[PDB]
């Protein structure tokens, strides 16, 4: 949870691919109803979210780089990694790994965020 | 709580047959009864008939026996204790007499006596 | 005089309540099944005859993703797994290095390295001495750690591994969940009413109809199917958040074989006989596959659109061609067969006027995997044994799980790809006409009469 | 002939509280075929309990079956009227509550409509009802202390 | 002198009858010294629970024993016999259940044959006994639509 | 104003006797929330019972409750006195018991002191209690026989 | 009572059975200092006084 490590290569060449990784330590994965997010921020303007994987499977990620984004989700090496393919200098930004918790039935031992 | 709203009035020469139709909502359609009365103009308005929504069944004056077909569509449900519904009157033989204005109303209790009294009424409509 | 207060034990009211159910199991003691059937044998019996007491007049709200009886049922799946599994063989030891190379696919069959002949320098005991045998391995289940053809069983440096034991089956029996006195169970028996929403039509029973746990991710088997036209489920909000369920009123049929003729080898590991693998295969080497008539499917497919856009309201386009996915369950129809866990290519049935036409019979190529991580979490995974011979199931294709990709484009964009969505949305599909709720019997009105006297 | 379990509950108040005994049948006959443990006595010993906690959890819910019917005998015990299913009171029906006659109720609504109309205020309703019986406790503390 | 704890079951059913409160009591005094859990407070803490479950079916079957008694009294609720152990009622003797007049039946009979002469019927009559009620029910249902 | 919960335990017995509704109500109002299982549904499922023997252990505390609450109805009915909260019996007062008079019992003492005063005799009032009913068994029991 | 221990302690030694599975002590980063307790020696005298 509160240790969401990030790691990769912050040095890409154009049109090759952006692979990053993001580990979690709490092993709040497992718990159903988790999205785990890519999001990247250019300087000076806003964020833009990427892509979310679900606690079933992968679903959507941001219309405008469809094609070229693939979240991958490695459950028992607690982990979960995002790929870029066509690396321009426009994807020249600060990538963040983050996670949110949406429950259709806000039926848990706590509450969520 | 309940509303009645009733199809929009037409002129039509007699020897023709028409429809009125008279929509509910605000209730439970199948609760309460429905009862079609005509007040006539230069005598005493007349009671026609009623028929139930649920059982339906249908008992009408003589005076309007073999000449008048009513039918209930089954309701809509709405909320836990709100339906909607619609209800259908029909007139065979037209004539010059048969011009006044018409209403369509439901019943006030569910049991007892007074099960299927006329109780909330429509806005009405007007004839030949 | 005036009015008074008085006491009413047993007034027909409920209120919308959720309580614990429990199992029921169909009253043939299953005899005809050789294990226990996902350890329901030891399960209340049904009565002989239910009690089902039509309630006239009765107009309740129904929500089926609010309803909960879906989360139990979920929770009483994964911890019957658990129940299954915590007493089998775990192959702890087993993670040793392989030494692997790969073999090749036939030549009538796409030249793929899979099936890999993997040798085990690994020691059981001191009585071992480090023996060597071999087994044939899928391609999913092992990754090349290191080169020089090096290798190692996945996922043994993130967790354990245990082997679902050979008795134990995994064939889903339908099971009636029970309500307690006191508390009540629904039942919505309008065939066309959607999922939710007021029904004008209830009736009430001690325990619902037999549901059949059924695992899959992509379109949901051997299901029941609601009658006259086909349902589409959605919520509320729809606008490319949720996922959307389909129930059909036709179902199509779906064969699936694995036609390699595997057999049993390197037994015992433990103190005793212990574990299963994969012999040789006997005659030839053909990849596992599914058809479904293409007929059939199209006409499905035709008349999901049509009800897609009944519900939607709109006109507007919708597409199927494309099709996404995260991990492999939802790329793949993920599914249980025999024993043998099936992962299929579905792109042949979501693309765009596939057809032709160039198949009789549509056919979907199909890898097999003896590692699975449904609800293994993070820490414990399953191994599930190998099947001697050839395995063939015919399924029922009676729902679908969907998901949209809704953007405000004007009605241009409106891309409907299938999810990989949760086991939960099973349990939803089938107990969408059910709900419980628990009986307040204590009605107080006034009747003007009161208890003058005392004693 | 008898509409079965609840089957009244779309039916006027009055015609609800002529089966209200069919209602009540099923807080017992529910639990009489779960005490039975006849059809539970042999097979697999007690349903196997040992390592199986459903089989707790399933002897949870029925407890708490029993648990509610006690806490209705409970209310019909302090309201002094534990032999009978009606029972009239002392206590007067302030018209705050509902404002609707009696034919209105008893022949036009259901009881779960009523339950709803009234569930704001049956805390004070129980309120008088374990008060009202005070005053017949004080009776019989006049006839204690002579 | 009280022959003791189902004492009279050789009797005649008129001994019995008066001896009821003696096979009344072992419904309480067996369940009376197991809730005590006195003798069970300090004893290894709660007799170890853990990891035994035979505690948790030891538990178990006492939630039966309470669950028969709370299905008699649930019977004599709704037959409005509640506070009484010998109640009369309104259902008629129909002459197909038994043929055997009084004399030969409260002191020529024994309460185990006459159960078992009369467990063929015991069905019907308590469907009578829930539907005379009914009636009851019915009359107080005319004194509250007035 | 009500004094709450045992609030009277200090009180006369008189006092006390007025509000024996409300020591009457902390029988229920603990139960009514534990078999409520409402804030308990959704926690972590049924509070994870699997492997928590606690879980299984509170449920058996909750247990003793209702088996206390049934000991007591119990007698309450064995007495003749289920419905009310205050009877009165045909056991005329043996003077060996207490000598006090009415007004120094009533108006001097609380239900403490006396219930300690009184343990010595306990069981032979219920003795007289459980036998006095049962010449009311057999005045029905004439009415039987005819 | 402020009780600290001033190591700066790290990770090492993870994996053990199937897994990552235990955690250990690496080197320590800065002085070696050893673990103690402040009370203040007023307050304690007039509490032991008071006792
Ligand atoms: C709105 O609410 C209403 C009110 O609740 C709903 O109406 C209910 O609908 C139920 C389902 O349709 C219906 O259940 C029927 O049960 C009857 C009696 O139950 C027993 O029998 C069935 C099997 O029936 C067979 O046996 C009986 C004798 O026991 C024979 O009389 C029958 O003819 C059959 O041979 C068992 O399953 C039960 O466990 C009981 O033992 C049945 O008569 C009836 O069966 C017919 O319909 C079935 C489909 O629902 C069908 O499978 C079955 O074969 C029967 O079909 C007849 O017609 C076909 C025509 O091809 C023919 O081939 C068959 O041979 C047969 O003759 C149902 O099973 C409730 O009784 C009913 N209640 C009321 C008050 O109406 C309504 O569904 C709901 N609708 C919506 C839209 O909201
Ligand atoms: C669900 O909700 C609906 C609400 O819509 C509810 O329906 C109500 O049902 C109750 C009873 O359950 C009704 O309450 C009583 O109805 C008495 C009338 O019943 C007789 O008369 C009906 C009308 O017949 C008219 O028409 C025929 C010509 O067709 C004519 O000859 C008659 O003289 C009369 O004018 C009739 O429908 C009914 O049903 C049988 O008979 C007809 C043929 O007549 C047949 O077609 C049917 O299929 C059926 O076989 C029956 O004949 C009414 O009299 C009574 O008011 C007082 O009178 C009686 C004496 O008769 C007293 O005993 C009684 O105590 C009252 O003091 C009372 O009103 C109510 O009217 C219904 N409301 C409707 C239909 O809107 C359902 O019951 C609900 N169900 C549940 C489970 O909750
Ligand atoms: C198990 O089953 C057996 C069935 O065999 C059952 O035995 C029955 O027991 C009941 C009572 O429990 C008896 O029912 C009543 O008996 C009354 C008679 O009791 C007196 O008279 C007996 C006969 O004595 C005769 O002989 C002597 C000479 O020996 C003579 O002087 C007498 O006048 C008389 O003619 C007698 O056996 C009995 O026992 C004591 O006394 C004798 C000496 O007399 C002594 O030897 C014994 O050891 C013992 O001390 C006693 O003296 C009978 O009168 C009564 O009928 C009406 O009359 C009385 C008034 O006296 C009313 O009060 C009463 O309400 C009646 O209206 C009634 O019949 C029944 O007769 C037994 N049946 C037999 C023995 O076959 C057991 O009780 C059963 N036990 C259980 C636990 O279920
Ligand atoms: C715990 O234990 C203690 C025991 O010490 C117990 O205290 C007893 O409380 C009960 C009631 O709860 C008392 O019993 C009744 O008391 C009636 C008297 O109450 C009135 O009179 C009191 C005396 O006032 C005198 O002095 C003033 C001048 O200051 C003078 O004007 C008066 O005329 C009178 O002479 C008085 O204290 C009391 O309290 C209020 O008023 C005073 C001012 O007067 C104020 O200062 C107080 O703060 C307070 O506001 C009140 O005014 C007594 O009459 C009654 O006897 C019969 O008469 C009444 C009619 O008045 C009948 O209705 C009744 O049924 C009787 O037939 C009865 O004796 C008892 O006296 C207390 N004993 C004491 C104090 O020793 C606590 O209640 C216990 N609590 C619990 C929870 O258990
Ligand atoms: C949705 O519903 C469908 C409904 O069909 C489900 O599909 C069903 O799945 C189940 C379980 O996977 C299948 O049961 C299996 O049937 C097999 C049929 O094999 C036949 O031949 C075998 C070999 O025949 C030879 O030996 C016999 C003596 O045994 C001789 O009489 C014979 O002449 C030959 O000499 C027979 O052994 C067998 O009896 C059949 O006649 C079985 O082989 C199979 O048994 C295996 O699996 C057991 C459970 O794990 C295991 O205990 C056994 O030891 C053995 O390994 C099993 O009984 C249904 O056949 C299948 N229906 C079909 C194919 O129509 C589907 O699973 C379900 N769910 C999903 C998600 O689709
Ligand atoms: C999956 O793959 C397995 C292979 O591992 C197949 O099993 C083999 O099946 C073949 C048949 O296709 C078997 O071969 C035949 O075996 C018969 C039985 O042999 C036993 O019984 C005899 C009689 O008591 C004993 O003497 C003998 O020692 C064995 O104990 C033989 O009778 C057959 O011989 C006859 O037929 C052949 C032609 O088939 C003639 O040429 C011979 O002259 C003779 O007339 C034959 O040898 C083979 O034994 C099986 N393997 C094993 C290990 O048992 C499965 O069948 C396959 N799966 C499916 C579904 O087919
Ligand atoms: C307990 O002991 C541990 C040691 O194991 C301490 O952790 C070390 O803390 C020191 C700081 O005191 C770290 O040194 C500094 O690291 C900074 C971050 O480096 C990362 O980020 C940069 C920027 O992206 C990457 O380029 C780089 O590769 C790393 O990934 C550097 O920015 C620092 O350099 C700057 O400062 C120094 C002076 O401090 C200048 O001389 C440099 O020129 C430059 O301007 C610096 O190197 C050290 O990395 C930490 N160790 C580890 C393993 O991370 C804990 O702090 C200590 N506990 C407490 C409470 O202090
Ligand atoms: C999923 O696919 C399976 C196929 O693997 C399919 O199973 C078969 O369904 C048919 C229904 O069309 C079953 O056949 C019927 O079974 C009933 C029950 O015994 C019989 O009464 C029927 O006989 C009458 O009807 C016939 C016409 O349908 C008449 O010709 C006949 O004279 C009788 O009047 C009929 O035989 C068949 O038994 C099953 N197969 C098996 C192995 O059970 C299933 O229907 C598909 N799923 C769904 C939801 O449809
Ligand atoms: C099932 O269908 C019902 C009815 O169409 C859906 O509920 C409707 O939702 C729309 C949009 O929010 C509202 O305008 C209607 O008033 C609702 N009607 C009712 C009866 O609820 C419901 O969302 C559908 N459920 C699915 C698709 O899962
Ligand atoms: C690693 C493996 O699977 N098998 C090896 C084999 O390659 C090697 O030649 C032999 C020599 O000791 O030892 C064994
Ligand atoms: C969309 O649906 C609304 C409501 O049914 C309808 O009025 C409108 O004409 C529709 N528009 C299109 C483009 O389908």
């Amino acid at each position: 949870q509160v240790q969401l490590q990030e790691s990769g290569p912050g040095r890409v060449k154009p049109s090759e691919t952006l692979s990053l990784t993001c580990a979690v330590s709490d092993d709040s994965f497992g718990s159903s109803y988790f999205y785990w997010s890519w999001i990247r921020q250019a300087p000076g303007k806003g964020l833009e979210w990427i892509g979310y994987i679900a606690y079933s499977g992968g679903v959507r990620y941001n219309p405008s780089l469809s094609s070229r984004v693939t979240i991958s989700r490695n459950i028992h090496e607690r982990q979960f990694y995002l790929r870029l393919t066509s690396m321009t200098a426009a994807d020249t930004a600060v990538y963040y790994c983050a996670r949110h918790c949406e429950d259709d039935y806000g039926y848990y031992s706590a509450a969520q965020s | 709580q309940g509303q009645l709203v009733q199809s929009g009035a037409t002129t039509t020469k007699p020897g023709s047959s028409v429809k009125i139709s008279c929509k509910t909502s605000g209730y439970r359609f199948n609760f309460y009864h429905i009862n079609w009365i005509r007040q006539t103009a230069g005598r005493g308005p007349e009671w026609m008939g009623w028929i139930s929504p649920y059982s339906g069944d249908k008992n009408l004056a003589p005076a309007f026996q073999d000449r008048v077909n009513m039918t209930t569509d089954t309701e809509v449900p709405v909320t836990s204790f709100t339906s909607t519904g619609a209800a259908y009157m029909e007139i065979r033989n037209l004539t010059s007499d048969d011009t006044g204005t018409y209403f369509c109303a439901k019943g006030l209790l569910r049991d007892g006596s007074s099960t299927w009294l006329p109780y909330l009424w429509g806005q009405g409509t007007l004839l030949t | 005089e005036n009015l008074w207060v008085t006491v009413y034990y047993g007034v027909p009211v409920w209120k919308d309540a959720e309580t614990t159910l429990f199992c029921a199991s169909d009253a043939k003691a299953y005899e005809t099944k050789k294990h226990n059937v996902w350890a329901t044998h030891c399960c209340v019996p049904t009565d002989p005859n239910p009690q089902e007491i039509h309630l006239e007049n009765v107009t309740e709200e129904f929500n089926m993703w609010k309803n909960n009886m879906v989360e139990q049922m979920h929770e009483d799946i994964i911890s019957l797994w658990d129940q299954s599994l915590k007493p089998c063989v775990k192959l702890t030891p087993l993670c040793v290095t392989l030494q692997c190379t790969n073999v090749t696919n036939n030549i009538t069959d796409d030249m793929r390295g899979e099936l890999k002949n993997c040798s085990f320098n690994m020691t059981t005991e001191l009585r071992d001495k480090k023996q060597k045998v071999y087994s044939l391995f899928y391609r999913l289940d092992v990754v090349q750690i290191n080169s020089n053809k090096e290798y190692r069983l996945i996922n043994c440096n993130t967790s354990a591994i245990t082997q679902a034991c050979p008795k134990v089956s995994f064939e889903p029996i339908p099971i009636h969940y029970c309500a307690p006195a006191g508390f009540a169970i629904l039942k919505c028996k309008d065939k066309k009413f959607n999922g939710t929403g007021p029904c004008p039509n209830v009736s009430t029973v001690q325990c619902t109809h037999g549901i059949k746990p059924v695992v899959s991710t992509q379109l949901l088997l051997n299901g029941s199917l609601a009658e006259e036209e086909v349902i589409i489920r959605s919520e509320n909000i729809t606008n490319n958040a949720k996922n959307i369920l389909v129930q059909l009123n036709t179902p199509v049929q779906i064969n699936c074989t694995r036609p390699n003729n595997n057999t049993v080898k390197s037994i015992r590991i433990g103190p005793g006989q212990w574990f299963y693998y994969t012999g040789d295969i006997i005659g030839d080497i053909r990849q596992a596959h599914c058809n479904v008539s293409k007929a059939t499917w199209n006409e499905t497919l035709g008349k999901v659109v049509k009800q897609l856009r009944k519900h939607f309201g709109n006109n507007t386009i919708i597409r199927f061609a494309n099709s996404s996915g995260g991990d492999l369950e939802v790329t793949t129809h993920s599914f249980n067969c025999g024993g043998e866990f099936f992962y299929c290519n579905t792109s042949g049935l979501f693309n765009s006027t596939w057809i032709s036409g160039s198949n009789d019979s549509i056919t979907l190529p199909c890898r097999i995997k003896q590692i699975i991580n449904m609800w293994q979490r993070i820490g414990q995974a399953m191994y599930a044994p190998p099947i001697q011979g050839v395995i063939r199931c015919v399924s029922n294709i009676t729902g679908l799980i969907l998901t949209r990709d809704g953007g405000s484009t004007n009605s241009t964009t409106e891309t409907f790809r299938p999810g990989g969505g949760d086991m939960r949305d099973n349990w939803r599909s089938e107990l969408y006409k059910y709900k419980v709720v628990k009986i307040e019997p204590l009605g107080v009105a006034p009747t003007r009469c009161k208890r003058r006297v005392v004693g | 002939v008898f509409l079965g379990f609840l089957g009244a509950a779309g039916s006027t108040m009055g015609a609800a509280s002529m089966t209200l005994t069919v209602q009540a049948r099923n807080l017992l006959s529910g639990i009489v075929q779960q005490q039975s443990n006849l059809l539970r006595a042999p097979e697999c010993q007690q349903h196997l309990l040992k390592d199986t906690h459903w089989g707790i959890k399933q002897l949870q819910a029925r407890v708490l079956a029993v648990e509610h019917y006690l806490r209705d005998q409970q209310l019909l015990g302090i309201w002094g009227c534990s032999g009978k299913l009606i029972c009239c009171t002392n206590v007067p029906w302030n018209s705050s509550w509902s404002n609707r006659n009696l034919s209105e109720i008893w022949d036009n609504m259901t009881w779960l409509q009523w339950d709803k109309e009234i569930s704001n205020y049956t805390q004070i309703i129980y309120g008088l009802l374990e008060e009202s019986q005070n005053q017949q406790e004080k009776n019989e503390q006049d006839l204690l202390a002579l």
